[PDB]
């Protein structure tokens, strides 16, 4: 059972028109941190983490506009060809055994898609809520494909049911994957 | 505290 | 939004096998999910992956002195992050909580950390594998993981069932037990 190899990976990427991007690494698959392009802050994935290194948030601002440079760079000598869209799968789980009344989590993991543009939105009896919600950033995988987790606190209920809703633009039409107790 | 490390990709060439 | 995407993505690859006895450092460059370039320290220099990134691994081969501190970075960035990141990645174990119950039994392992485990279920002392259904390994996203083994079974009175685990946090079994209804129960 002993893991006997490990891979740490560092993936940035940057996406137009959009102007988005992203710098994190990983650990078999597991966020070790990233950093907040905006904050200028690198974001450890368990707090605890920054408690044993650091990271200096400036070197992945410089990275990330290398990065903006090749891309456009790249995106002409391709003569415009545009990415081919990958629609994702969802999943809902919760992260234990659910017991009512106790504060549990929903997790709504979302896999296999590009480009890294989703848009999430949870229901709870067929309304969107967001208090308590968290998420990750897109986390790499071997196929270049991504993988995003998103989040919701909740007291188990026998009468509430919940709905993780995707939306990408690979998908012909938006996704719902629900959950009851 | 110990300082983790990144790699940088190279600029492709602009001309 | 039906406006064309543009994705450029980068990846470094640190690949340790044996602890940092052996240690691969890939650079991919990657646009529209197709790989165009990459550099391997198995080879030492650039080499295009696809007609697109001939132009790149020619440019970047000819600088020299990037080039020797990017076949230094196995030791340079690789080792030293591993180095780094040791205490709290390699070396986390997080003990699974087991929770047993009717659905089918389920069998939830939950909350553990790193992901290699073995869930065994038996009847009255004997190991079952029929009717056995899992969800294999999933991945929480927190530095946790879990998985839900089902055991298809014809509860009858009187039939105890053990769920087992053994996974690198613990050192001996751990084991929940779930028991149908008694039916008669006698002195002896």
């Amino acid at each position: 059972m002993i893991k006997e190899e490990h891979v740490i990976i560092q993936a940035e990427f940057y996406l137009n028109p959009d102007q988005s991007g992203e710098f994190m690494f990983d650990f078999d698959g597991d966020e070790i941190f990233h950093v907040d392009m905006a904050k200028k802050e690198t974001v450890w994935r368990l707090e605890e983490f920054g408690r044993f290194a650091s990271f200096e948030a400036q070197g992945a601002l410089a990275n990330i506009a290398v990065d903006k440079a090749n891309l456009e760079i790249m995106t002409k000598r391709s003569n415009y060809t545009p990415i081919t869209n990958v629609p994702p799968e969802v999943t809902v789980l919760t992260n234990s055994p659910v017991e009512l009344r106790e504060p549990n989590v929903l997790i709504c993991f979302i896999d296999k898609f590009t480009p890294p543009v989703v848009n999430v939105t949870w229901l709870r009896n067929g309304k969107p809520v967001t208090t308590g919600v968290s998420e990750t950033v897109f986390l790499p995988r071997e196929d270049h494909l991504f993988r995003k987790f998103h989040y919701l606190p909740f007291l188990p209920s026998t009468e509430d049911v919940y709905d993780c809703r995707v939306e990408h633009w690979g998908l012909d039409e938006p996704l719902l994957k629900h959950w009851e107790f | 505290v110990s300082k983790w490390r990144m790699a940088t990709p190279l600029l492709m060439q602009a001309l | 939004d039906t406006r064309p995407r543009f994705l450029w993505q980068l990846k470094f690859e640190c690949h340790f096998f044996n602890g940092t006895e052996r240690v691969r450092l890939l650079e991919r460059c990657i646009y529209n999910q197709e790989e165009s370039v990459r550099f391997d320290s198995d080879v030492g220099e650039y080499r295009a992956v696809t007609e697109l990134g001939r132009p790149d691994a020619e440019y970047w081969n000819s600088q020299k002195d990037l080039l020797e501190q990017r076949r230094a970075a196995v030791d340079t960035y690789c080792r030293h992050n591993y180095g780094v990141g040791e205490s709290f990645t390699v070396q986390r174990r997080v003990e699974p909580k087991v929770t047993v119950y009717p659905s089918l039994l389920v069998c939830s392992v939950s909350g553990f950390y790193p992901g290699s485990i073995e869930v065994r279920w038996f009847r009255n002392g004997q190991e079952e594998k029929a009717g056995v259904v899992s969800t294999g390994l999933i991945q929480n996203g927190d530095w946790t993981f879990q998985t839900l083994v089902m055991l298809e079974t014809v509860p009858r009175s009187g039939e105890v069932y053990t769920c087992q685990v053994e996974h690198p946090s613990v050192t001996s079994p751990l084991t929940v037990e779930w028991r149908a209804r008694s039916e008669s129960a006698q002195s002896k």
